[PDB]
């Protein structure tokens, strides 16, 4: 018997308190300033690349996704502020590749675009992280990997940080190799010049595909073959694709131009003979009771208040129904079961600071879940120091490292979305990025730190002082002062959403508007794989 | 994310083609770019016996027409008039 | 076998190590030189090799000059006939 | 039958010769400033730091290891070198933290140690991928993991690299919990005071030591008495260092082999001869089978495919009894070099046999007719094959290792056990004065588009700075400050680093191999 | 997005042009002659015979057969042309068994039925050869096992040949007992009098069924009554029949498909324009692409590599709905070819996608060249990759097949799950006139060494019995006669007969695929 | 097979004797060139060792 009726959480905010209209304000500002820079960050390169990259009769990366994706299918991109003042006076538009998850052929798919017009091409650091972070995604999810390879390889300054080390460029061809080995299969196509390293990704693939004259295929290009060993050749006779599908044999499909190559990719993909198979019960999926762009009001842009999570989850849940779990002990912890688009989900949020009745409430959750093999949402807001100095944070430890060692082990699939500040070792308790949480997103107004920058500030002065106390050494009462402003000034700058995505930590930031349409997605293309068995370490006590 | 995805599509009229610019509102509603010109598109598709319907309004102003998609041409047939419109064949 | 008498009856002629550039001649037009002795140095890569005389006898002609590219296994010193 | 007689490898050298004594000085040389160096290192934090540590009561983090291990063992350390000359002005010896594989009660277990002497045990960057290393080396050796613990928590300054990212500082406990998980054991010594909130590193921990009055996971007496964090009382650092050689002797493990074994023999020739034969110059070519008849069990190697592809080197051997497969480089790479390497790997991956791979590369060869011929074809499944490998495999970088060369013979990126370079090796995306070539030919082809001018003085004014660049980043020394590398090693010491590395690989199981498609 | 238009293979032929014509011609009359020797082979053992077996009140095998299958149901018969001439004398119509596949029940069943009027049902070699067969592929396809019983026992005359031999006549009860152990039903009907020691065939039997008066397992009231070897009593054949219905009713089996499944289209050309398209002259070339175009489903082909050793075809496509990796063959095979072969084979396997084979192969290109790049070392490989595939292969023959190149595209040995031959196929291990030739040199050679003296005229003179010996071993009903290549098939019928097939062949799960090394 | 062994003169791998290749197409060629272990060795790499003799 389905019918059962059960109470809906969430309540009607007052539109007209002045503290809503505050936080509205502040809030669409955010939304704003961040749909600009994206606007401004997809605009690409620059007019002169792209207007020699058209004459070139190539399409641009984004037309090509376009083109490639099932017509009217949303698109999930990740890492669009990927370098975003990462380098000092070198601007690098998404990191100068595209990734995403988009349907093709009734498939979901993980897509890595390179943008030939940032750098024509060359590998950033930050690029060579964010590919890295795309194949990882893929690898946990069991998705299909297409590369859109147009690249002038490595980027020669800055060769340390991208050709040594092992999350540097060589772990692309270790996670193309260990994936195609897992039956995940990799295709791709090659759009463009390669190089030495745009090379090697073709002839790791399972599939070719390379289009007719723009396709060049060449282990060193003209420029490295005469430094090498000073020959001259011309890049179509040293690789193209007439020489690599007839004689060489690298390429497994001839391509007369862009969208050749997109409708043959298509039909390469539908015959791979995939079915996407689901382990977890289903409903009907219905939408949540309120409004999501009252979340703006609710929410604001202030730290320093405090809002119910149980709002939030309210206005993203199907039908705004939720079971609360343990909902009188450990208050401070909201942990329940609800369902996004009809897939079961458990929810554990931050309503304040922790405490140990939180974290073994928060513990018993996660066995529970994992033992019902449900996957996991975490939603972090963190509270400062500010409240509460100490409080005996030694007990605390005892009971946070359950809840750390609970997070690891488990393997459900766990997403981690960051709605307000996360410092400290709640940071790791609730998901952090170091846990592997299948996606990680971040809302505009989350602090991200060790900890805050007044609580920081502190720290020093009196460390300082009591050395130079044992030294004899005066400690000034001004230094303690002088000190203090800058340590608060780089924690605000440091601890900036925007900092945080131009490295590739926390994916992208996402408008909380959309928070239910890209966890629906984000929960659909990570139930593709299995959920397997999880198993516990030692929980002491 | 953060973006209006819009759609180069190309539909072949008579002997000279047409180039339009599909915009996908969140609303559902479609803003179609032809030349210099934008109009505001929103419709559905309705079955009535074997025969499919398109309901739609452009800018305001709704009217409702048989569609036939054979081939690469498309047919509207209505009160007003009938309609063929090519769809380009790759190369 | 274990004396490693077969090791020794291994014999070719003079060839280039790869395609790359030959950056001197110690072996004129005509000359005498023992097997061992250098003839080219060649440096096609990072690295560089140095071509020993596969026999003793006097060179016929040299083939390539310094400056110009060798390909892979070439004939580079000629060697007159016994 | 095992008493045919075969035929062994190797060559008596030319000692007069005057090549042979250069490059002995040469390597001599060498080998003198990576051992002052080492000592340097080893020295400490500082003076007053040490004096201060010892007022304390305290040990020093070395003779706390040295009281751990079984006596007499040998210590293999890792990345002795981590940190040097990695910041500005900071000096971390030793990367601030002290990670090696010993024998404990008879069991081979992995060692993190704290040095409270460089800035009261605070973390760098350096420091936390050193941790991760070291249990990522654990974990893949199944090898119980032992963390004396004396931390002052994170190093405020360069918080945003350490603190947020997924490889830092929160995977330290997130290995710890997997270990835990997979039955491999963690065993926590809290011989310092944990000021910080490093409580969470002897809580995670299966079993916890904590020092009566130094250890404060905050009182040492509110939680032996209280609390229960501690599982066992200490009075000092001698009972602390015997009730953790208890702990480990009750853990109730047996080690077992599945590779065959044989009885140990030493090689034919001294290895001191190394300094001589392979020098400190990469312009000059060695032939890496007299390396190979001086670190091998009585010098007896069983190539494979010997006149196909000579470029590359490929056998059988054994090492301290341990069969191994040795793939070592003798010139640039080939298609037929690489087919033989694919070849042999998947010859040994079949036969459950470890691989050793050293590392003299130059880079893969380029041409037009090699371009045709699928060069880049065979380097790629030769890749793969090297990648798709489950046997244990160890590297050793005893030159030049350049290009998509270093990943073909399993690079860094690669997931080896172990890896080592030799005091004269280099390594860089291409070589130096190569890099600049390239550089300056877009730049001048790009003016030419656009109908802008490059002056000839200006392109060469360009090349200079990258060929100084190249030299510096390519030092073994800047590549062993990052945690790339493990440590730069004596090629004396070679044959007992590599027995003592395959000696704590074999603990864990081998498993089968999965292989994806060989694109032919 | 399924909707995708896709490019169709295949063209229209010119049927105006004389060769389509004098193609169409010799196919009909290899038909018709094809169809009227099945008819006189299906009109049985003889006329007094089967007024016998009437007037016993038995029902003739195959309206057994008809009756026991659904009402309308396809019936796929295996080696019609078993024994047609095998023996010099005797007629053995059909082997004297039929063995084919049908739905019981709505259970795709393998049905083995013993034909009483030849020779009073005694064994003979090939139809013990054909009910080993039968019985290998029901096992391989996890089919259950029907075997309407009417024995004489075994042959005394050739005793030798079927009663000692371990793939002779004591195989047939090996395989009933495994095919029991793996859950694969084994249901025995005693239609007729077993009077030899046929009695173990039901004994064996999970059920059996008995009729009253004909039935003899030596009473049929005695072992109804009293033996207990009878597990059902029937009144007559009829009875018999529903009562097996029944049975294979109350087995509770569901079959279940592991690959996806698209809604099933017609090829877009007629079939019977294969008979001009193909003709029946070997000497001349046809596009394989023509035969995949008039065979597919909507004629819709993607193919693999299609630049690359052009001499082979690759590709995707889909028969019935069941995905298919199509290789076949339009010329000789080349180094490059088997490579592509070894890439589509692995890509196949690693995608768990039947494989269908069209063999119409020439030999292994032969020349000093060629020997230098490894023809054989390529071939090899293509031969490993085939042998070790798991997924479900079928090979169809639709011209000559020699040499290697049988080997390398699934030939008998490799076990297919069914091999099928069109009219004009020639089998051998070399062409005539080329075995014509190497024999003449090998002895006029050995004389030349010996001293002795080759004859021109007696070189010539043996080279033309060679010539006329091959070819009628290669004649396709020479290959019918004994249970090499199943039946021979009508190439109208080619669609059907592979979806019944594969049809059945899907019964059992796709396993994992292991691949030795990989000679790179 | 997974290793191959091949003496030095005796040994010759050819997938078709002079005969046979004449007979097919019409070449002559001597049969230590069309398979040899040399030619094994070295070029066309079937060969994974090579033997002087029997013994060896
Ligand atoms: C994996 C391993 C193990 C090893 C390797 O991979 S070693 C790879 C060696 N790389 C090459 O061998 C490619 C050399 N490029 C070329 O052959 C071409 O250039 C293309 C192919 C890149 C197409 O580009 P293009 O030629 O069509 O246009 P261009 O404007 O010239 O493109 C931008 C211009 O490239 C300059 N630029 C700066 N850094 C690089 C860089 N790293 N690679 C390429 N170009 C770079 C940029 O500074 C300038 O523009 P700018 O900054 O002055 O405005
Ligand atoms: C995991 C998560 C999620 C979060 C965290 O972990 S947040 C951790 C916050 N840390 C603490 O709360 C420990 C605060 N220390 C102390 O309470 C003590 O100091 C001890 C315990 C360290 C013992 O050391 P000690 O007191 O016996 O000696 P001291 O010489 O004073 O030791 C060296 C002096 O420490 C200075 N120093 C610089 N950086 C640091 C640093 N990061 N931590 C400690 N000390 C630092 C150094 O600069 C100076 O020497 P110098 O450089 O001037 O020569
Ligand atoms: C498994 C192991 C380990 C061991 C054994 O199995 S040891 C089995 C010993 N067999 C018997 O013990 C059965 C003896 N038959 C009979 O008892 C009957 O005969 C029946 C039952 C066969 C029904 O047949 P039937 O009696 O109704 O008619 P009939 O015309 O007589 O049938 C044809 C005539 O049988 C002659 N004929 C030739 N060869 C045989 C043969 N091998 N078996 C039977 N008959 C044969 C045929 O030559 C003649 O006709 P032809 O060739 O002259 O025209
Ligand atoms: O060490 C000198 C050459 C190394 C780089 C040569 C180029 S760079 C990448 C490509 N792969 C190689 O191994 N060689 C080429
Ligand atoms: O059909 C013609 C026979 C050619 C194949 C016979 C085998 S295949 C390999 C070997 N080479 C030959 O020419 N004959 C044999």
């Amino acid at each position: 018997y389905h019918g059962d009726s059960v109470a809906s959480l969430g309540t009607q905010p007052d539109l007209g308190s002045a503290l809503y209209q505050e936080n509205y304000k502040q809030m669409k500002a955010l939304v704003n300033q961040l749909h600009e820079r994206v606007e401004h960050i997809k605009l690409g390169g620059g007019e002169k690349a792209r207007a020699l990259h058209i004459s070139r009769g190539k399409l641009l990366p984004r037309e090509r996704i376009d083109n490639l994706i099932d017509p009217g299918s949303p698109f999930l991109e990740l890492s669009q502020f990927a370098g975003y003042q990462l380098y000092d006076n070198e601007e690098v538009p998404g990191g100068g590749i595209i990734t995403g998850i988009g349907r093709v052929s009734g498939v979901e798919c993980m897509i890595i675009a390179n943008d030939a017009t940032v750098k024509g091409g060359a590998y950033y650091p930050v690029t060579v992280k964010k590919q890295l972070r795309a194949q990882e995604i893929a690898m946990q999810n069991r998705l299909p990997c297409i590369y859109l390879v147009d690249s002038g390889g490595a980027y020669l300054p800055r060769q340390a940080d991208v050709f040594p080390d092992r999350d540097h460029f060589g772990r692309t061809f270790y996670n193309q190799a260990i994936m195609s080995s897992k039956n995940i299969a990799q295709i791709a196509v090659v759009m463009g010049s390669c190089t030495a390293g745009g090379a090697y990704v073709p002839a790791m693939a399972d599939e070719n595909i390379i289009v007719r004259k723009q396709g060049t295929i060449f282990l060193a290009g003209p420029p490295l073959v005469k430094a090498a060993t000073g020959e001259e050749v011309s890049a179509e006779d040293l690789g193209g694709a007439d020489l690599h599908c007839r004689k060489s044999g690298v390429s497994d499909h001839w391509a007369l131009d862009d969208h050749h190559a997109l409708h043959l990719t298509r039909k390469v993909v539908r015959n791979l003979n995939y079915q996407k198979k689901l382990d977890v019960t289903i409903e009907p999926s219905e939408e949540p009771l309120f409004p999501a762009d009252e979340l703006y009001g609710i929410v604001g842009a202030n730290l320093k208040r405090s809002f119910d999570v149980r709002e939030v989850i309210a206005r993203i849940v199907d039908g705004s129904r939720f079971t609360e779990f343990k909902a009188f002990y450990g208050d401070t912890l909201v942990t329940g079961f609800a369902r996004i688009f009809g897939y079961p989900v458990g929810i554990v949020g931050n309503n304040g600071v922790l405490f140990s009745e939180s974290a073994k409430k928060g513990t018993h959750f996660v066995q529970l879940c994992c033992q019902r093999n449900i996957p996991l949402l975490f939603l972090q807001n963190i509270t400062g120091f500010m409240v509460g100095r100490e409080y005996e944070a030694e007990g605390i430890a005892k009971d946070g490292a359950k809840m750390v060692a609970a997070v690891a082990c488990a393997q459900v699939p766990k997403i981690t979305l960051i709605i307000g500040g996360s410092y400290g070792a709640g940071n790791y308790g609730m998901c952090g990025r170091a846990y592997s949480p299948r996606f990680l997103y971040i809302w505009p107004n989350a602090r991200i730190s060790v900890m805050g920058g007044e609580q920081a500030a502190n720290v020093l002065a009196t460390i300082t002082k009591d050395q130079r106390a044992r030294e004899g050494k005066q400690f000034s009462s001004a230094d303690e002062a002088a000190l203090k402003e800058p340590i608060i000034k780089k924690f605000e700058e440091e601890g900036n959403p925007y900092y945080s995505s131009a490295r590739v930590w926390d994916d992208g930031i996402i408008d909380p508007a959309d928070t239910r349409l890209v966890l629906g997605l984000s929960f659909s293309a990570a139930l593709n794989a299995p959920i397997e068995k999880t198993d516990f370490g030692i929980f002491r006590m | 994310l953060n973006i209006s995805y819009t759609r180069n599509m190309t539909l072949k009229d008579g002997k000279n083609n047409v180039a339009i610019a599909v915009t996908y509102n969140h609303d559902g509603s479609y803003s179609m770019q032809i030349e210099d010109k934008t109009f505001q598109v929103l419709g559905n598709l309705y079955s009535e016996g074997d025969c499919t319907y398109l309901k739609c309004s452009v800018n305001g102003v709704a009217s409702k027409a048989k569609l036939i998609i054979l081939e690469n041409t498309i047919y509207l047939f209505s009160k007003e008039g009938s309609i063929e419109i090519d769809i380009p064949v790759p190369k | 076998y274990l004396s490693s008498v077969s090791s020794q009856e291994t014999q070719g002629g003079p060839l280039a190590p790869m395609t790359g550039t030959i950056e001197k001649v110690f072996v004129k037009a005509g000359d005498k030189v023992k097997a061992g002795d250098s003839l080219m140095v060649m440096i096609a890569m990072k690295m560089e090799h140095t071509i020993k005389s596969p026999k003793d006898g006097t060179v016929k002609k040299v083939f390539y000059r310094e400056g110009a590219q060798a390909n892979r296994h070439t004939p580079l010193v000629e060697f007159e006939e016994e």
